[PDB]
């Protein structure tokens, strides 16, 4: 009712109590508003990059200072900031809200929250342009972040700390990566453990309204927005927002860094990014590069993404691990965006098109996606059962254009060509149904020691299910001894083998 | 229409005297802007094109652009 | 719950539109006149007070 | 080391002239001859503004100057020189501007620190008077320089009042606090 | 009354400088009017120079200014007559019917650039609308509110397949559909005038169900880079005010974005990469986000797409296509099977066939 | 007598100062400003004129203000020399970021020195055995040479430095002085991990290495010095010490690259694909310092990144003429597996003449470039019509060909994570003879899967029966 209306007044009376100091060092006149970019008089005592206010509401940034004028990009469209007004300046470096409290919520690229719910919590202030951390606050990554998914955790492991690449093509599967990865956060967000938990920050940059606004109904339907925060910087929305608010998310980011829990952020796409930076620098006359991004894309990139590593025990052992999303032209590799993601991230998870063409989703290519620091922070059950698999997957990639001839072969080849298509189609997965470790374990277990080889090719996908029900019903007990211990002993294994070869008999 | 390049104010000011110090610089010049490599130098009215100058600490120089204002 | 945080939306602006019917309501008056008093006295209450 | 800063857009020409007589003293002197061949330009208004053309000549612009101290014989001694490098320079077309840019660097000097009170519609005198005594009587002016203070009428705004000087102001008036009034209630 | 009058000081083709006097300057995407002996000659202020002088880009043929002339405004943007008067009335960018039926007689006129709409309104469960052809409905449905590209040369009933369109959400949904030609070959937009006329989506005396904006080819830049906006205004009204389901038709949307690179080329910003504007993506997006679905009701739009080259890396379908939920291509080698519509089933795919 | 300024223009990593005494501060000496965060050294570059230079910032300048007093030093950026420097990690300026306390150190030499005399300059023909089969083969590196790494994004252009240095630095008796340019700050951790347990770096005692670091995060006036303070710990110990200095320096590609970020601002007119002009000069001046003279060896090795593998790209093809011992790597190589993917075509080295290898070696290494080079002569109708469309002495000859490729892998001690297999350090003169043999015909029969990611040709003929006791 007038519930709001009382806190509007209260906040009144700071508008008002504001007003009785409101002396602006600062205010200048709007010499010229042009190409998207404003030059102002006056403001003699501006900092580099300080937050300004015009009159009409349009935020600004002073991203460089001349003798005579200051040249201060917009937050918006350039339809409100008007020639001759007024600019007070804030007095601040760019900072967003961070702290637990932005939890459900959605704010664009300023901590202004767009859900419809109310002011957000701000535990603090932090600024967008945060020093990484040096070299010696890190600690090399030990934890791992189980995304559920079957081929993710079975081939390229991604460690708390590690910023791993998802690289793809349009319409081929991108999101749907990241999205499966924080539904599958579920299990620890339910939990009571601090460093079990897992925050997920999705960071929705030059995408429609509305993909956003389903990716909010969907993750209201698997009830994760206990734990997500969304910062969405939509196409609609001028070019220097997007180019600010995947910076102010990685503030948010490190937010839960500094203070001991753990953290997943996902920048979803920064080809969009570079898109939006290329258009801030070519309407500054500053000259093009390979390909028409600017010289310095490369370094926009760099301080982004290293602003996320694992903190060691002498910082507070927290963390913050990044997946951006970069969508190539055409099963490309080599243009010059996506030669500067990979010269960062700690790994490529490569979704090629020719494979959902297939329908195998997700359609991870194997012989590509590798992980760096990857196999240093897998469970340790996957890494003991899973040892051979991406080596067996590369001797299946080898006879792939040999057995495409036609010839008949020997025996050898027969049984990997059977063995390695039945672990093609056993790496399929539904949308929105991650698979937690204790059941990775042994689906993957009965691939790799030949136990599939009598079924044919059509029944794995019920395969799937069925087994996993007949060992949710009977043996729940190697389940939970997979889940505490995390590690296959001979007596596990062995009783895993009993309980794989009957229901492989059937 | 746009600052143009003998106009910065070490230069003016010697002008506004009524010394006019352009016509005694034959011989001499003054260095005006020197990097990379390159010396804008403001002077020696009595230059050539691919003529050698040495500045005053002793490294050596080609005069290529001759402008009106400066070399 | 669903409904109820639509109807505190109704609520929110239908007085949003009573705002516009307020700012309808401040504009006609001597305020505008009265009012450059009360910025006199606000400067006389900044500019003193350093 | 001069005062107020021109930097960039052609007031460098005056900051030359500035701090080529701020050594000899004569700077007041320069001023009113500025203010004089201003006026004298302005008092003779066909092709005293319209010859200040750029297609002229060199020629013709150095008989202009001298058609210009035609009328009065030593023209203070500066800003007499100053023309012929401009004539020569053919930046006469962008001159009082200069005399513009002299005189607020002259009255800096001075430290008459120019203000202004925006309003929708021109007020009593009654009020221009206690806000520059409050703007004198103020920490903004360091006193031993001056103030002055021009009411100007804006329509853009929807009334009230803004105090502006030295690039510092307030503004307490209609049009800013129905907007932000409206942010607040637009949640 | 309080006129802001000022003088054009330079005309560049395209591109016109006007002059304003002090404290009174209109900011960004407002409309600016010249009185010419012929008719009216809108400008949209596009930079501002600063000197109390803005830049705009035509919007109508810029021979025979004098400069000096008085440059009257009109302080919102470029207004369009909206509503039931529109229907069956071939306006123009301007808002001003060229059909030669009179004036219209619209009960409101609307600003062009105005605001998407917010995340809290945008609908968050995309329902598939029912368009009434059969291929359509059954193997790439099209997003209520969504948007879909519809391939393809002319010549195998791309103009029967959308009047069908046309005639189906008249029927089943009711909805109303706004047609615009940016870019649009003028003889071709006559025959489709008439084609309109005879097949009845077009009655001269009842009530029409089509309101078209043909926006020429030979208008300066500027106008076929709002011709779409125009067309996308008529959309907005018929979904926030009545509450219908209402298609909006945008042939052909390569050409505005020609319009974009030529509209930011002239105005002297530095071209990207192939050549495109370097506002490609917030000028797309301002295009395409007001193109949804809110809780009172939704606008759809069929806009086709011409490939530059047969190429698909190229930024123009590689930023349409950021944005399209559904792809319709009518191929050649289904018409010559005589098949009606030419539907091809294996090539148009659907982000919502899930 | 300090000298103050004013600084009256930012723009990003660029900063102007306008003096009022006359005296300005020369080309290339470290001006510094106390800031709210500690200090921040800028490097003058160019002098505006107007009493005013134009500076390059060593550090993020988020938050300066028009008119903030600017502090002169007098000289160049110094850097801590001597032993003293050794198991520390520098940052660009010279301030520890280990945080054991500042280097107690004599001397603090500047960067900006000139190259050495063309007297000075010394030859050696000293090949450096490394234990690679790819490197001793068929592109020989040569001590007191330089040696690059020109390679894709992605390619193992790190982990083959790790390689050199597991397989080199322990052995090497002079010392090391690793140089992180713009690489990752994770990468630079664990090889500060590496150089602690495997005894390189010795904490308290005395360690062999000096990490000179700063790296992708830092803003663009550090990437453009800071091998230049890499450079100056290494030229101290080669004149200084006279001993044999191992320079790695990751990445050089950065250096340039913050050539490009600072010369469109500078004013520079944008030259060609988008690098500054100044550029041989630059890429002169950092590698014409990395010498050999009479006092002591620099034996460097130095990776290049490169912007999507296009090696017409102006700073790598600028880097080629500058390096003793190439070696080029390339993605197509490595998506098939071959580990490490050098580019066996396109190595090239100063060495490898029959005079200085020996003519047996001279001779092997033409026949197997002979073999590759006719492999991928012939790739083309292998790709469309398939191998059995050939000769008979060329369908042999692509056979043996395709053996030798998967041959000339080699499983690393470094990255025995990924392949699950142990190290292999093989010797010279047993790679001579074992592709010696493979050339001669001794094997023509035995399956090509098991030439695959193997040491020498006992392993070869082991893992041969290995699989054949598989298969059987
Ligand atoms: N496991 C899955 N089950 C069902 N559908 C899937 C699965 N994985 C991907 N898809 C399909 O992939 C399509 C696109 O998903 P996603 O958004 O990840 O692709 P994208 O390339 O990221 O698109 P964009 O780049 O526009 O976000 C969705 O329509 C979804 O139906
Ligand atoms: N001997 C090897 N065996 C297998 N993979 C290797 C080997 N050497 C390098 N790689 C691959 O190369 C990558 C390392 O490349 P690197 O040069 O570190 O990247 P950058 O280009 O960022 O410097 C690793 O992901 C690894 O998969």
């Amino acid at each position: 009712k007038a519930q709001p209306t009382e806190v509007s007044s209260i906040l009144e009376e700071r508008i008002k109590g504001v007003s009785d100091e409101a002396n602006l060092n600062e205010t200048g006149r709007v010499l010229a508003v042009g190409d998207g970019i404003a030059r102002v008089f006056g403001l003699n005592n501006i900092q580099a990059e300080e937050l300004v206010e015009f009159s009409s509401g349009v935020k600004g940034m002073a991203l460089n200072l001349e003798p005579g004028q200051v040249g201060i990009v917009l937050f918006g469209s350039d339809r409100l900031v008007k020639e001759g007004e007024l600019v007070k300046r804030t007095g601040n470096i760019v900072d967003v809200p961070v702290g637990p409290g932005l939890l459900g919520r959605v704010v664009d690229a300023l901590g202004n929250p767009i859900d419809g719910k109310g002011p957000i919590d701000a535990a603090g202030r932090s600024r967008a342009q945060v020093k990484a951390p040096g070299i010696l606050p890190r600690r090399s990554v030990h934890e791992p972040v189980q995304t559920g998914l079957k081929a993710v955790d079975a081939l390229v492991p991604i460690g708390r700390g590690q910023r791993e690449l998802i690289i793809g093509d349009r319409q081929t599967g991108k999101t749907a990566v990241a999205l499966d990865t924080i539904l599958n956060q579920k299990r620890w967000n339910n939990g009571s453990d601090e460093s079990k938990k897992l925050y997920c920050v999705y960071v929705a940059v030059g995408q429609k309204r509305s993909t956003v606004a389903q990716l909010v109904q969907t993750l209201e339907q698997h009830d994760a927005m206990k734990y997500s925060i969304i910062v969405a910087a939509t196409a609609s929305e001028a070019a220097p927002l997007q180019y600010l608010a995947p910076f102010t998310a990685a503030s948010i980011g490190e937010w839960f860094r500094d203070n001991g829990k753990h953290a997943l952020i996902v920048y979803d796409d920064l080809s969009k990014q570079a898109v939006a930076y290329r258009q801030l620098s070519l309407l500054l006359r500053r000259p093009p590069g390979r390909e028409a991004y600017p010289g310095d894309v490369f370094y926009l990139h760099s301080r982004l993404l290293e602003r996320a590593a694992k903190l060691s025990e002498k910082e507070g052992s927290g963390s913050l691990t990044a997946l951006p999303v970069i969508e190539t032209q055409g099963g490309d590799v080599s243009a010059y965006i996506p030669t500067n993601v990979i010269s960062i991230t700690d790994g490529q998870i490569f979704l090629e098109a020719e494979l959902f063409y297939k329908g195998i989703r997700p359609a991870i290519n194997v012989g590509l996606s590798v992980s760096r620091v990857g196999s240093a922070a897998q469970v340790k059950a996957l890494k003991q059962v899973a040892g051979s698999l991406k080596l067996f997957l590369a001797q299946y990639r080898e006879v792939a254009a040999f057995a495409q001839f036609g010839s008949d072969l020997d025996a050898s080849t027969k049984q990997t060509l059977v063995r390695g298509e039945r672990l093609t189609q056993l790496l399929k997965q539904n949308q929105y149904s991650p698979l937690a470790t204790e059941e990775q374990v042994p689906l993957i277990y009965a691939g790799v020691n030949g136990h599939l080889d009598g079924i044919e090719l059509s029944r794995i996908g019920e395969f799937e299910s069925s087994f996993l029900s007949y060992l949710k019903s009977n043996h729940n007990e190697l389940l939970t001894e997979i889940r505490e211990k995390g590690e296959l002993s001979k007596e596990l294994l062995a009783s895993l083998k009993s309980a794989t070869e009957s229901f492989v008999a059937t | 229409t746009k600052a143009q390049p003998t106009e910065v104010s070490s230069i003016l000011e010697e002008r506004i005297k009524g010394v006019s110090d352009e016509a005694n610089l034959n011989e001499t010049g003054r260095v005006l802007a020197v990097g990379d490599g390159i010396a804008r130098v403001f002077g020696l009215n009595n230059i050539q094109a691919e003529e050698l100058v040495e500045f005053s600490s002793g490294v050596k120089g080609m005069a290529l652009n001759l402008e009106p204002g400066q070399v | 719950v669903r409904y109820e945080a639509s109807l505190r939306q109704l609520e929110q602006r239908q007085l949003a539109k009573s705002v516009i019917s307020r700012v309808q309501s401040e504009l006609g008056n001597p305020k505008f006149q009265e009012k450059v008093l009360q910025q006199s006295i606000s400067e006389i209450e900044q500019l003193l007070s350093k | 080391p001069p005062p107020v800063r021109l930097f960039g857009v052609e007031g460098t020409y005056a900051t030359a002239l500035y701090q080529a007589a701020a050594k000899n003293s004569s700077i007041d002197a320069a001023f009113q001859s500025l203010q004089k061949v201003e006026s004298t330009v302005k008092k003779n208004p066909k092709l005293g503004h319209l010859l200040l053309n750029p297609a002229l000549s060199l020629k013709d612009r150095n008989s202009v100057i001298d058609a210009i101290v035609e009328t009065h014989k030593n023209l203070d001694g500066y800003v007499v020189n100053l023309l012929k490098v401009l004539s020569e320079n053919n930046r006469l077309g962008c001159f009082e501007k200069i005399a513009s840019d002299f005189g607020v660097l002259n009255d800096a000097h001075n430290g008459l620190l120019k203000g202004t009170v925006t309003s929708a519609e021109p007020l009593d005198p009654k009020s221009f008077k206690r806000i520059e005594k409050a703007l004198s009587a103020s920490k903004l002016v360091g006193q031993g320089k001056s103030l002055k203070l021009e009411n100007v009428v804006k329509p853009e705004i929807k009334g009230g009042l803004i105090v502006e000087l030295g690039d510092k102001t307030v503004d307490l008036s209609i049009s800013t606090k129905i907007q932000k009034l409206n942010k607040v209630l637009e949640d | 009354s309080t006129p802001i009058t000022g003088k054009v000081t330079a005309v560049i083709g395209a591109i016109v400088d006007v002059h304003f006097e002090q404290s009174e300057l209109p900011a960004i995407l407002n409309a600016l009017e010249i009185k010419t002996p012929q008719g009216k000659l809108v400008l949209e202020v596009a930079q501002h120079l600063g000197e109390n002088t803005v830049r705009t880009i035509a919007m109508d043929g810029t021979e025979g200014l004098v400069r000096g002339e008085k440059v009257l405004d009109t302080g919102g943007p470029i207004s369009v007559p909206v509503g039931r008067e529109t229907l069956g009335r071939i306006i123009n960018v301007i808002g001003e019917p060229i059909d030669e039926r009179g004036p219209i007689k619209s009960k409101l006129r609307k600003p062009i650039h105005a605001d998407p709409p917010s995340f809290a309104e945008q609908s968050t469960s995309a329902e598939i609308l029912e368009t009434g052809i059969k291929v359509v409905d059954l193997l790439a449905p099209y997003a209520r509110g969504g948007k879909i590209g519809l391939f393809g040369g002319a010549g195998v009933g791309k103009t029967v397949f959308i009047q069908e369109l046309i005639n189906n959400i008249a029927k089943a949904h009711g909805g109303f559909s706004v047609f615009t030609g940016v870019g649009e070959r003028t003889r071709e937009g006559n025959d489709l005038y008439r084609e309109m006329k005879e097949t009845g989506v077009i009655n001269l005396e009842g009530e029409s169900k089509v309101a078209l904006v043909f926006g020429q080819m030979n208008e300066p830049p500027g106008a076929r880079a709002r011709v779409a906006l125009t067309g996308l205004t008529i959309a907005e009204y018929f979904r926030d005010e009545e509450g219908q389901d209402v298609l909006l038709f945008i042939d052909n949307i390569f050409r505005f974005t020609q319009a974009g690179s030529e509209v930011s080329a002239l105005l002297g910003r530095i071209p990207s990469a192939v050549g495109y504007q370097p506002t490609l993506a917030t000028d797309m997006g301002l295009l395409q986000e007001r193109i949804t679905t809110t809780k009172k009701g939704s606008v759809t739009s069929v806009q086709a797409v011409y490939v530059p080259a047969d190429d698909l890396t190229d930024p123009a379908p590689a930023t349409t296509f950021a944005h399209l939920d559904a792809t319709t291509v009518l191929s050649r080698g289904i018409s010559e099977l005589g098949i009606y519509p030419a539907v091809d089933p294996l090539d148009s795919k659907s982000r919502l066939l899930d | 007598t300090p000298i103050t300024g004013k600084v009256t223009a930012v723009i990003g990593a660029i900063v102007d100062v306008h003096f009022e005494q006359s005296e300005l501060p020369a080309i290339l000496n470290a001006l510094e400003i106390k800031t709210p965060q500690g200090k921040l050294v800028l490097e003058v570059a160019q002098h505006l004129g107007e009493n005013t230079v134009r500076t390059i910032a060593m550090d993020g300048t988020e938050g300066l203000v028009r008119g903030e007093k600017v502090l002169d030093t007098g000289g160049p950026i110094s850097v801590p020399v001597g032993r003293e420097t050794l198991g520390r990690i520098i940052n660009v300026i010279g301030e520890p970021i280990d945080e054991r306390g500042p280097i107690k150190s004599k001397l603090r030499k500047p960067i900006h020195a000139d190259p050495p005399s063309f007297a000075e300059q010394s030859t050696s023909a000293e090949i450096l055995e490394t234990g690679i089969k790819v490197v001793d083969l068929l592109a020989p590196y040569a001590r007191g040479g330089k040696i690059g790494l020109f390679g894709g994004a992605g390619v193992g252009k790190t982990v083959f430095i790790q390689e050199l240095i597991n397989n080199i630095a322990k052995a090497h008796g002079g010392f090391s002085v690793f140089t992180g340019v713009g690489e990752r700050t994770r990468e630079g951790n664990d090889l500060y991990r590496e150089m602690k347990e495997t005894g390189v770096i010795n904490l308290e005692g005395e360690s062999k290495v000096a990490l000179v670091f700063g790296q992708m995060n830092e803003p663009p006036g550090a990437r453009a010095r800071v091998a230049l303070t890499g450079l100056t710990i290494a030229e101290y110990f080669r004149d200084e010490e006279g001993q044999d200095v191992l320079l790695f320096i990751d990445n050089i590609f950065r250096f340039t690259q913050a050539g490009s970020e600072v010369s469109a601002l500078l004013g520079r007119i944008p030259s060609a694909v988008g690098y500054q002009p100044t550029l041989a000069t630059d890429m002169g001046l950092l590698q014409e310092r990395i010498t050999t003279t009479k006092k002591g060896s620099v034996t460097s090795v130095q990776a290049v990144y490169v912007p999507a593998d296009d090696l017409t790209d102006p700073a790598p093809a600028t880097t080629f003429a500058h390096l003793d011992a190439t070696t080029v790597l390339s993605r197509g190589i490595s998506e098939l597996g071959i580990y490490p993917a050098v580019d066996p075509l396109d190595s090239k080295s100063r060495l490898l003449d029959a005079a200085v290898v020996g003519q047996e070696h001279y001779d092997v290494a033409s026949k197997v470039q002979e073999t590759l080079q006719t492999y991928k002569s012939l790739q083309d109708i292998i790709a469309i019509l398939g191998m059995d469309e050939l000769s008979e002495q060329d369908k042999l000859t692509v056979e043996r060909a395709r053996k030798i490729q998967r041959f000339l892998s080699q499983p690393f001690a470094v990255a025995e994570v990924f392949t699950g297999i142990p190290g292999k350090l093989v010797r010279l003169k047993d790679t001579v003879a074992s592709f010696k043999a493979v050339l001669e015909g001794k094997y023509d029969n035995i399956p090509e899967h098991a030439f695959y990611m193997v040491g020498g040709i006992e392993d070869v003929v082991a893992k041969a029966e290995k699989l054949a006791a598989e298969a059987n």
